[PDB]
RNA sequence: GGAUAGUGGCCUACCAUGGUUUCAACGGGUAACGGGGAAUAAGGGUUCGAUUCCGGAGAGGGAGCCUGAGAAACGGCUACCA
RNA sequence: GCGGUAAUUCCAGCUCCAAUAGCGUAUAUUAAAGUUGUUGCAGUUAAAAAGCUCGUAGUUGAACUUUGGGCCCGGUUGGCCGGUCGGAUUUCCAACGGGGCCUUUCCUUCUGGCUAACCUUGAGUCCUUGUGGCUCUUGGCGAACCAGGACUUUUACUUUGAAAAAAUUAGAGUGUUCAAAGCAGGCGUAUUGCUCGAAUAUAUUAGCAUGGAAUAAUAGAAUAGGACG
RNA sequence: AGGGGAUCGAAGAUGAUCAGAUACCGUCGUAGUCUUAACCAUAAACUAUGCCGACUAGGGAUCGGGUGGUGUUUUUUUAAUGACCCACUCGGCACCUUACGAGAAAUCAAAGUCUUUGGGUUCUGGGGGGAGUAUGGUCGCAAGGCUGAAACUUAAAGGAAUUG
């Protein structure tokens, strides 16, 4: 049954893009995933999003253009300590030059750079390239 | 747990060095001494209003406390006069950088002042040793019941 | 995902599980086991130092034709009874029955070496001295 | 496909699509205002029925129930609302 | 892709698509470019002087060549009616 | 989904988004609860009481024109029976599942029916048991059920 | 209550029926003293620590004890076994 | 894999290679090994999905509850000037962060002790035409925390911090002639002394202390045996 | 252990075939084959492919349900029916073409969305032989089932595709 909700959304992005396609209805949403989608389009790798209103759990549509390779969930919400996010980002981003690593911290759902401006840690959420 | 009797021993159950004079014809028949074991537990007032005697109550016997303040569920009420909580809590193993459940089982004394049932979670305060593993007194209790009377029967 | 419980709490499934398959591993097994110290002629140990029954002549595997010269030899901790190698042109002239040797491992983690069935050993010195002085001629072989 | 507008789609696809993979979800059922000119007065009936409803005053039928849509009874006029 | 001081280096900056803004990269020899070109007052072409649009190979494999086409060209100026953004 | 079988059927009321109205809806509260508490004295269920008051009347939802689902009605006035309804026509069918099974011990099939009905029980009954809808020590026998549900 | 430097089933009376366990009790194995640490270098790990420091245990094996502030001591005693 | 008569593998001579006061060998272990796989394996046919379903332990488990907007305070880097005799601070400016406010908004709570702070103002004013500026008592801020009473749903996570042996490890300083080391040493009036050292970091799991309030649990009010007085 | 025992037919006996022929082919035919009461629990019990959830691509048939229609055919007086037809929509058993994608390949709408490596969870494998052997436990009347090693040996065994 429906495990990760944050991680249909992301999955579906993907092969929106991969597809090479510009919208992706997601279905169900959450807190959680506007915060995520907030994220990417803070950083430019999709555009506008769209929460719908069934009065159920929500749909949201999410515009994206390309600049888009991969955007995962890490599937257990492991713990960071504040040093081990160098390690994380160091193994599942593509340079030290640019994209991001998402988490969660008791100072809310931020990539890794605001993360370690505003040197709070947490779990770990997801990425984007 | 005691419960009724009171004077139901071979040896004759009293608080030490609590002397009643006969001479002096008194309304309470018998003196009784008491204490706040302090850390901020409240003297449940069923220590104070209590004719029970157990010398191992944190409030009326000549136990101290101090050391770990714990608390832990109860898991077994059999025991005259103690208890057997269960504390659980995860355990981090590294290598895989995730935890598993553990558990312990704690025995602690409990004072005819807390009527305890399984189910309810408790405070316990270190001691000194007072039985051969009871390392523990039970010092407030955190539950209730859990919601027992809303068990009963039909409309 | 396939197998492998992926939870947070699962650390306990995911060791045990290790634990049980490293079993298959054939190094892991001989560890744990004491294999080599329960069976196995050396004690575990590196070398070990027996006495010489016969000489023999073990004819090599195909596609080799030889004869390889080899000593049965009764370990001194042991009485266990070994058949080892005699290495290298001559030799088995330095050796004699009930002469003290040396024996040694061949290099194949237990296991035989060539053409040579059966042997897992092999000679190194003999009355104290080494095969590969003797063979040169930089040493000689003690009185008795 | 590629690129298209997933927020505002065209009222006949989406007409023709199930009730459950519209854009938000609704019934495609129905409710009905029944008579059988002997009375004069008008049941207010579910287009799925179950049950074979009666009317106010005679027993007299109205519909009766199938797979879906109930099959309306005989001599009878609808409106819907 | 500049460098310490300015100073342009690396070479070789790449196409794109106007479909899916993807890198056209160099043995991507199943894309294309196609020149439209711009008219002027009754028919006349104006030799050398279009509007362009690039579609990576992948897209035209995809047979998502003429859909995209349609929308780039109509909304951009170039045709009226054939395309609709809503299905 | 689907639970003890490999069904996959999608299928379901879909509710409106209209959380209130239909406007067209004239009668009232007053009316309707009046209208469930004399269907749930007949000994309807609240199940049957929504259909029958759903096709007859002109009750699109009862929760609706009334802010309160057909059962919390019904045990509002008293009317809630021992066990929830669900469980009640669970425990009934492995009743009847059982008694075929009595008069023919060679059906191997009911008796793989008969556990299926009878785990499904069990586990809801935990989930009442749970939420202290059931007694903590309410249990399903099969000796005893049949003068439960009749 | 007795015993102890003192808490304590430590031991004894009386009384009760408890304590632990698939979150692995109990049992077996260890070619097991535990730590500080050692070896291997992308990282995660894997293997090792009798052995210079800290803790513990022993003095051929067991038990017992004198003296004493401190030993159940062994370059102290007593006994048995070897 | 070579050797059964011209052996590029043996036994030698010559010449040649690699490492060199050291080089071979045996045993063990580590790297290679993503061949134990958390990171990170493989299971149609290569080794491997239990004949099938139920099912307890175990692991796992949809969405939803203070968001948005307005105001103040004070920091640390960086620019454009440098005022100045390499570094300085104000105004201009961006940038990234911390604190506290008001928006219907417990901050555990009463009973004083305490006040640092302006709704104050009591005077006016250094001085750029004045809200640029702080001293300054007489109506009017709580929380900054003392201490006494009365009570408090439980957790996980993460932050900073205390408590913390040395040697080892990382690592600063120092020219043991170099170095492995060591923790020395360096300066003069080398006749009557001057002087810098003997750092720092890691120290996790548990326990303690503090900041956070996302993610994830928990408990709450439905036969009202509810909540405030 | 009763019944039943038409048929076909482990075993046995035969006729031929053969150098041999304990077989293949032919005949006789015990047990069995069916059934009740009880055991046994294994099959290449196979899709040699765990279950739940999501996403990613085209096409025509068909099975069950449903909805839509001044569709066809049924005549009677039009209907009502039923069967049919056409468009859609769920959920089935499948085939087709592609293949963005995956694979060592054959092939695969999953065997895809994996070095751009994490939705949840169960189980099994870790070179070949030794060997599903020894042993202990346990289930069974038995036959046997489940659990299930090591010593020793060995440089390949194996898979898919190619050319002969
Ligand atoms: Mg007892
Ligand atoms: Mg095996
Ligand atoms: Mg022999
Ligand atoms: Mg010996
Ligand atoms: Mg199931
Ligand atoms: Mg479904
Ligand atoms: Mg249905
Ligand atoms: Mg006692
Ligand atoms: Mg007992
Ligand atoms: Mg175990
Ligand atoms: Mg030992
Ligand atoms: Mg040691
Ligand atoms: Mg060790
Ligand atoms: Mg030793
Ligand atoms: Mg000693
Ligand atoms: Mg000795
Ligand atoms: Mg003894
Ligand atoms: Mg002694
Ligand atoms: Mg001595
Ligand atoms: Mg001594
Ligand atoms: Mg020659
Ligand atoms: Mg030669
Ligand atoms: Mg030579
Ligand atoms: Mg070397
Ligand atoms: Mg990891
Ligand atoms: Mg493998
Ligand atoms: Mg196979
Ligand atoms: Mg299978
Ligand atoms: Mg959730
Ligand atoms: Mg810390
Ligand atoms: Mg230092
Ligand atoms: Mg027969
Ligand atoms: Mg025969
Ligand atoms: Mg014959
Ligand atoms: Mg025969
Ligand atoms: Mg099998
Ligand atoms: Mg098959
Ligand atoms: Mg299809
Ligand atoms: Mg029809
Ligand atoms: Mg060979
Ligand atoms: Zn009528």
């Amino acid at each position: 049954t429906r495990s990760s909700v944050l991680a249909d959304a992301l999955n579906a992005i993907n092969n929106a893009e991969k597809t090479g396609k510009r919208q992706v209805l997601i279905r169900p949403s959450s807190k959680v995933i506007i915060k995520f989608l907030q994220v990417m389009q803070k950083h430019g790798y999709i555009g506008e999003f769209e929460y719908i209103d069934d009065h159920r759990s929500g749909k949201i549509v999410v515009q994206l253009n390309g600049r888009l390779n991969k955007c995962g969930v890490i599937s257990p919400r492991f713990n960071v300590k504040i040093g081990d996010i160098e390690k994380w980002t160091a193994n599942l981003l593509p340079a030290r030059q640019f994209g991001y690593v998402i988490l969660t911290t008791s100072a809310g759902i931020m990539d890794h750079e605001e993360a370690r401006r505003k040197h709070v840690s947490g779990k770990i959420l997801g990425f984007v390239y | 747990s005691t419960e009724l009797t009171v004077q139901s021993e071979r040896a004759f159950q009293k608080q030490p060095h609590i002397f009643n004079n006969p001479k002096v014809k008194t309304s309470k028949r018998t003196k009784r001494w008491y204490k706040n074991a302090g850390l901020g537990f409240k003297t449940p007032k069923t220590a104070i209003e209590g004719s029970y005697i157990d010398k191992k109550c944190p409030f009326t016997g000549l136990v101290s406390i101090r050391g770990k303040i714990l608390t832990g569920t109860v898991v077994s009420t059999k025991m005259h006069r103690t208890i057997v909580i269960r504390r659980a809590y995860l355990h981090y193993i590294p290598k895989y950088n995730r935890y598993e459940k553990r558990h312990k089982n704690v025995p602690v004394h409990v004072s005819p002042a807390f009527r305890v049932q399984v189910g309810d979670i408790v405070t316990v305060g270190q001691c000194r040793p007072i039985s051969k593993t009871v390392r523990f007194n039970v010092v407030k209790v955190s539950a209730a019941a859990a919601k027992a009377n809303k068990q009963f029967a039909k409309f | 995902g396939k197998g492998k419980p992926r939870g947070l709490n699962s650390a306990r499934k995911l060791r045990v599980h290790r634990r049980n398959n490293r079993w298959a591993e054939n190094n892991y097994k001989k560890r744990l086991l004491g294999t080599a110290f329960k069976s196995s002629p050396f004690g575990g140990s590196s070398h070990a130092k027996g006495i010489v029954l016969e000489k023999l002549g073990i004819e090599s595997k195909q596609p080799n034709s030889a004869i390889r010269k080899c000593v049965r030899v009764q370990l001194i901790k042991n009485g266990k009874k070994v058949t080892a190698f005699v290495p290298n042109d001559g030799c088995l002239n330095f050796v004699d029955e009930n002469d003290e040797v040396l024996l040694a491992g061949f290099g194949r983690k237990g296991k035989a070496k060539g053409d040579i069935p059966g042997v897992r050993f092999k000679v190194v010195k003999v009355s104290g001295v080494s095969l590969l002085a003797l063979w040169k001629e930089k040493k000689e072989k003690p009185r008795s | 496909v590629l690129v298209q507008d997933l927020l505002h789609p065209t009222a006949a696809s989406e007409a023709r699509k199930h009730k459950l993979k519209t854009l938000v979800q609704g019934p495609r059922s129905y409710f009905l205002d029944v008579k059988c000119p002997g009375c004069l007065n008008i049941t207010t009936v579910f287009s799925h029925a179950q049950t074979a409803v009666t009317c106010e005053s005679c027993s007299t039928i109205l519909c009766t129930p199938t797979g879906g849509k109930a099959k309306l009874s005989e001599g009878t006029s609808f409106r819907r609302k | 892709m500049e460098n310490d001081k300015g100073q342009l280096v690396e070479l070789y900056v790449p196409r794109k698509c106007s479909a899916t803004n993807r890198i056209i990269k160099a043995d991507d020899h199943a894309s294309v470019q196609i020149n439209v070109a711009k008219v002027d007052e009754e028919g006349r072409a104006i030799p050398g002087e279009y509007v362009t649009y690039a579609l990576s190979g992948y897209v035209r494999s995809r047979g998502e060549s003429d859909d995209s086409l349609n929308r780039l060209a109509q909304n951009d100026g170039l045709l009226k009616n054939v395309w609709s953004y809503s299905r | 989904g689907r639970m003890h079988s490999a069904g996959k059927g999608i299928s379901s009321s879909a509710i409106p988004y209209s959380r209130n109205a239909p406007a067209w809806f004239k009668l009232s509260s007053e009316s309707v609860i009046e209208q469930i508490v004399k269907y749930a004295r007949k000994g309807l269920t609240p199940s049957q009481i929504g259909v029958l008051l759903r096709d007859a009347h002109g009750v699109t939802q009862a929760r609706v024109i009334t802010g309160n689902k057909i059962m919390r009605i019904l045990k509002s006035n008293g009317l809630a029976p021992e066990i929830p309804e669900d469980l009640y026509y669970l425990i009934k069918k492995a009743v009847s599942v059982r008694k075929h099974l009595e008069r023919n011990r060679k059906d191997k099939d009911a008796k793989f029916r008969l556990i299926l009905i009878e785990s499904r029980i069990h586990r809801l009954a935990r989930y009442y048991r749970t939420v202290a809808v059931l007694p903590p020590n309410w249990k399903y026998e099969s000796a005893t059920a049949s003068a439960l549900v009749n």
